RNA sequence: GGUUUCUCUUCAGAUCGCAUAAAUCUUUCGCCUUUUACUAAAGAUUUCCGUGGAGAGGAACAACCCCAAUUUUUUGAGGCCUUGCUUUGGCAAGGCUA
């Protein structure tokens, strides 16, 4: 069991995909995406393994000239969804598995 | 007319005579819209008020000190001494 | 003060001295050569105003 | 690589019952520090700062003087928003007895925010509001003023819903009638309550009372001016709430005056408004006169002082039901009421949770 | 401007009211108006002979109200 | 002498759309995220460059066991970007470095399209409030039927005046405006001191010009910050005035002259 | 407001006293206080006409009845005047 | 009793002057036969283009009608008898009033 990331991401109305993509190479599961009553901004949640959390927030706003933002929390764990106890695997000992 | 009568005797050390009839010495670092008197260190003498008296000048007196009276009873005001610089 | 003189006073003086090869002169010969060390001053100072295109 | 002033700090510590410990909290970014930095000079004209992000707290306490004049000494805990930092208001949040939770009026309530109001109630603390930041709806959103008051009061019933949300008793529900949530631009110099600002109105016009009239102003009062009494709905004239008409239209003719109109139409209504300005200060730009205009009418600060004496613990009624968390016993025999005495007096037991490096 | 009494919370209490010429009696403070003119019922004068004899409800007159003093602790 | 103006606020509305063609229209900082002074202060220590950003000669110039490649997991690889974003956390040996960091609000400035409309107006664009909850609430409403009246003096602060003008919308509009124009009053500056495309190459993704352009770009980023890095205080003065020292003296006189005849006097001086 | 006004609000919650219309003395803690000068006071030392001092609870009384106010050695310290 | 202007004297930028040039020295670096002229990093130091502060003069223009019963300019707080007290003086207490 590993660890999650409980990410907010504010966004003007368009970069909303952008962060979407972000969030698929990274493993993300975005729930939900909601507008900002009163304000041109969508506000994004969404979870993130602490593991793919690493420069995220970086990644982010470079991507999206520094439009978007978000903070992360930890929240829960979760199954990882290998098999812990496996001998007929092994692995390639730098690309990613 | 020139509103500055009063601040004149202000900051200044002063004797009050109230419609009770005592003494209390004090310094004059305000009046207020009733008359109002709020004057620290002072002190409240109720025999006499010595001048240069050749019997004694210390009789009925008590250290009254930050004395805050409303003007309700406002009657006399003199100037009983000069201001200390603190 | 010194206030300003006339402009006709500056341009007869440089028409006159003309190229100074005519011995009239002869003496600014000397002044003339020694203040070669200042004219970068004075290329510096001409060329940071000049008339910006809006002007005629 | 304060004379005759220190001692009045020290008498005031010893009453005891003048001083409020409070904690500074909100999301990042919504106006903590710069509160508290133009209220230091309100009271004093005598990695972070390249970072622009508070990463450790800090502390100040400081004397204020309410809306009656009597002097408190205020304990205010600056704290980081960062919610990585959390760590430091859980520190705060122990030694302190009351949160100010600073929410932005442009964006209203997000992570940090709701993660803090668990974090206070779940403490045990008393919980104030400060909506912060509302030039952001007049200068930068340009929000007609009704719909100024619709986010407002957005705002705080979502806030609301959360704080009932964590916390089963329905002791208290936040609305500024009973002196919960101050309203604020931290640059602008302008904090209000409705108490607050009833009395501005009193102070200048004529003297209504002040106390009666800000019981009538938040929240879908209409006012009917031939009967001069506030109403329910009963205007069929498409008016606007007490709100609306009575505090934000003439905040924002203040602003548009002095931004739009401040060569012409700004003298005369300076003028309607009592304020008098130099020839010199009258030369300056938007944002600092913006800001001069707003002091000089809006007073210093006693919004937020009046809502926080009026909320506050006083750390004499204070201890009680604190060491029901914070001491392993509570109250048994010896120490538990000690402390709940609050007495300076013998036991001398003290909680330590900060360690400040200094620089040398 | 027309400030009046903070006895909101002093109100419904039982108080002893001292007034002009020596004037001492009790009674119960449940409400009044601005210039500090009291409505309180159960009176019972003290005079000075000490006989204390009820009189009811009376308006407290202000004017010369000197001291009121409750016997709870508002 | 020419310091110190003072202008009125059409005056700077006009002067600002005279100017828009030469001017950014961006609004805020979190653009230069990790393109600002610091970013590069720190790319140049690293030896690291960033995607469009310059490149600088390195500052100064065996085994380990954290890079021992069986005990590592590589999910992401680590790449320059974040490895300016923070420091310290990424690199050894970090000296020298500036530690960049901002989430600057985002501004929320609406342009609008016509002067027509009224200046507060609620935008399309905003996104309609139509907050819904619960039954919301209910107040310590103190209901009337007991009493409470406004004395026929007071009012609504000022009702005499008008929520907006034909000058508050600009007003407005002036106040998220570049350096010059969102001003009233300054000092004037010299004709050489005013950059007038510096706000241009600096930049981020000029994305799609030929590579000639955006070679152009980097080394203009490059001299920009080389500049701002050795900056020197003026740590000394004295204050030769030559031209009053010459003036002075019975030698020099003084006039008016065209502008173009100084420059043949100029010139056939140098001859 | 006049200054002493002033002073006497700010001065409740500190230690005061007060010498009444009648010649009455009453010092305590600071309870209450208004621009009316409707002066509330609470677990006072009280002193009668010939100087029987006892404690009283609580206390509410007119402006008018009180000539004269002795405050701790604070309020000393607006300067302006 | 102030601004503008001119001239004369004098003291500083510690993030600036919202701009940004050259030089010297020392050490690595690259050009490569030599030296200048260069490269491009670091450090220590200077010059030049501008600004500020202070002061002196000199100049131009501004300028010798209703009002009170909780706080004071209306307030009926009045008297005396007796008693006790204290060296008299005076203090306190009850009552009679009209
Ligand atoms: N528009 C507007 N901005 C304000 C106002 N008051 C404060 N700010 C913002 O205040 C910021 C300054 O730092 P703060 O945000 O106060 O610091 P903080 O809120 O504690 O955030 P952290 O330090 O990271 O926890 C500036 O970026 C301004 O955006 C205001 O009244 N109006
Ligand atoms: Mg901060
Ligand atoms: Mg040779």
């Amino acid at each position: 069991m590993e660890p999650y990331y409980f990410v907010e991401v504010q966004a003007p109305a368009d970069c909303v995909s952008a962060v979407y993509t972000v969030l698929a190479r990274r493993r993300g599961h975005v729930t939900q995406d909601a507008p900002i009553p009163g304000s041109p901004l969508y506000t994004i949640k969404a979870f993130i393994p602490a593991i793919d959390s690493f420069g995220f927030e970086t990644d982010l706003r470079t991507h999206t000239q520094g439009q978007a933002f978000s903070l992360s929390v930890f929240h829960h764990w979760q199954i990882v969804p290998g098999d812990p106890l496996d001998k007929s695997i092994v692995i390639r000992p730098l690309e990613p598995q | 007319g020139k509103s500055s009568k009063m601040l004149q005797h202000i900051d200044y050390r002063m004797r009050c005579i109230l419609q009770d009839g005592r003494i209390f010495i004090g310094t004059f670092k305000a009046f207020d819209k009733h008359m109002n008197l709020i004057l620290c260190d002072c002190d409240e003498f109720r025999k006499i008020k010595p001048k240069n008296s050749k019997q004694a000048e210390r009789e009925e007196k008590r250290v009254l000190g930050l004395v805050l009276l409303r003007g309700e009873n406002l009657v006399s005001m003199t100037v009983e001494g000069p201001p200390p610089k603190d | 003060q010194k206030e300003d003189m006339p402009p006709e006073h500056v341009r007869k003086i440089i028409r006159d001295h003309g190229d100074m090869t005519n011995r009239k002169f002869r003496h600014d010969k000397r002044v003339y050569l020694g203040a070669l060390k200042y004219m970068p001053h004075a290329v510096l100072k001409l060329l940071e105003n000049m008339p910006m295109p809006w002007e005629q | 690589t304060t004379v005759y002033e220190m001692d009045f700090l020290a008498d005031l510590m010893d009453n005891s019952e003048l001083i409020r410990n409070v904690t500074l909290c909100g999301h990042l970014h919504h106006g903590k520090t710069c509160f508290v930095d133009c209220l230091i000079e309100q009271t004093h004209p005598e990695t972070e700062q390249e970072r622009g992000v508070g990463i450790k707290s800090t502390p100040v306490t400081v004397v204020l003087p309410d809306t009656k004049g009597k002097s408190y000494l205020f304990n205010i805990m600056d704290t980081p928003g960062h919610v990585n930092f959390s760590d430091e208001v859980t520190a705060g949040l122990r030694i302190s007895d009351g949160v100010v939770l600073f929410i932005d009026a442009a964006e209203g309530v997000m992570l940090n925010t709701e993660r803090l109001i668990k974090h206070a109630v779940q403490e045990r603390l008393a919980v104030t509001v400060c909506i912060n930041k509302i030039d952001r709806l007049i200068l930068e959103l340009k929000l007609p003023p009704t719909d100024a008051y619709y986010k407002l009061r957005h705002i705080v019933d979502e806030v609301n819903g959360l704080i009932s949300m964590y916390s089963t008793d329905e002791n208290l529900i936040l609305s500024p009638l009973l002196g919960n949530v101050c309203f604020s631009s931290s640059q602008y110099s302008i904090c209000f309550t409705l108490g607050s600002f009833a009395k501005i109105y009193a102070d200048t016009f004529g003297d209504i009372n002040y106390q009666e009239f800000a019981k009538r102003l938040w929240g879908d009062i209409y006012f009917n001016p031939k009967t001069r009494k506030f109403t329910k709905k009963a205007p069929t004239s498409s008016s606007q709430r007490s709100f609306v008409e009575f505090i934000l239209e003439p905040l924002y003719k203040i602003l548009a005056q002095v931004v739009g109109d401040v060569d012409t139409s700004l003298p005369r209504t300076l003028d309607e408004l009592g304020i008098h300005l130099t020839k010199e200060e009258l030369k300056l730009n938007i944002r600092p006169l913006l800001r001069l205009v707003c002091k000089k009418f809006f007073g210093e600060f006693t919004g937020f002082v009046d809502m926080c004496v009026q909320h506050i613990p006083s750390p004499k009624v204070g201890a009680k039901p604190k060491i029901e968390h914070t001491y392993t016993g509570g109250v048994d025999s010896d120490l538990g009421e000690a402390m709940s005495d609050c007495d300076p007096d013998g036991p001398l037991m003290c909680h330590t949770t900060k360690m400040y490096s200094t620089d040398d | 401007k027309a400030h009046p009494p903070e006895l909101k919370k002093f109100m419904d209490k039982k108080l002893s009211l001292k007034l002009n010429g020596g004037r001492h009696v009790q009674g119960i403070l449940r409400g009044f108006d601005p210039f500090m003119n009291l409505v309180i019922d159960e009176c019972v004068e003290m005079a000075t002979s000490g006989q204390q004899n009820n009189i009811g409800m009376v308006v407290i007159r202000g004017n010369s109200i000197i001291m009121l003093e409750a016997l709870e602790r508002v | 002498t020419y310091q110190r103006w003072q202008f009125t606020l059409p005056m700077m509305s006009t002067l600002y759309r005279l100017a828009n063609q030469l001017l950014t229209d961006l609004v805020d900082d979190n653009y230069f995220y990790l393109f600002d002074l610091k970013a590069f202060f720190t790319s140049k220590a690293l030896n690291m460059a960033i995607p469009g950003g310059p490149k600088f000669e390195p500052l100064v110039r065996d085994w380990n066991e954290f890079n021992d490649i069986n005990k590592i997991i590589i999910r992401q690889p680590i790449r320059t970007e974040y490895k300016i974003a923070f420091p310290y956390l990424y690199n050894n040996l970090p000296h020298h470095v500036h530690l960049t960091w901002y989430h600057t609000p985002n501004v929320v400035f609406i342009k609008t399209e016509d002067p027509d409309l009224p200046a507060f107006y609620f935008d399309p664009l905003i996104n309609p409030i139509s907050h819904r909850h619960s039954v919301k609430s209910q107040e310590p409403l103190p209901d009337d039927d007991e009493e409470f009246e406004l004395p026929e003096f007071v009012e609504p602060f000022l009702k005499d005046t008008p929520l907006y003008t034909d000058n508050t919308a600009n007003g407005i509009a002036l106040l998220w405006a570049p350096r010059p124009f969102n001003l009233r009053s300054g000092r004037t500056r010299r004709a050489l001191d005013i950059p007038l495309v510096k706000n241009w190459y600096r930049e981020h993704c000029p994305a799609g010009q030929p590579v000639k352009v955006r070679v152009s770009y980097q080394k203009l980023l490059k001299y920009y910050v080389l500049n701002a890095l050795k900056h020197r205080p003026p740590k000394a003065q004295k204050k030769r005035y030559l031209f009053r020292s010459f003036k002075a003296t019975k030698f020099f006189q003084s006039t008016k002259l065209d502008w173009v005849e100084v420059g043949l006097q100029v010139c056939r001086q140098g001859y | 407001i006049g200054v002493p006004i002033k002073v006497l609000h700010e001065a409740e919650g500190h230690i005061v006293t007060c010498e009444t219309n009648t010649g009455e003395v009453y010092r305590g803690k600071l309870i209450e206080a208004e621009d009316n000068m409707n002066c509330q006071m609470s677990n006072i030392t009280v002193t009668y006409r010939d100087g029987r001092v006892a404690q009283l609870e609580q206390v509410y009384i007119r402006g008018s009845k009180i000539r004269f106010l002795i405050l701790p050695d604070m309020l000393k310290n607006m300067l302006k005047s």
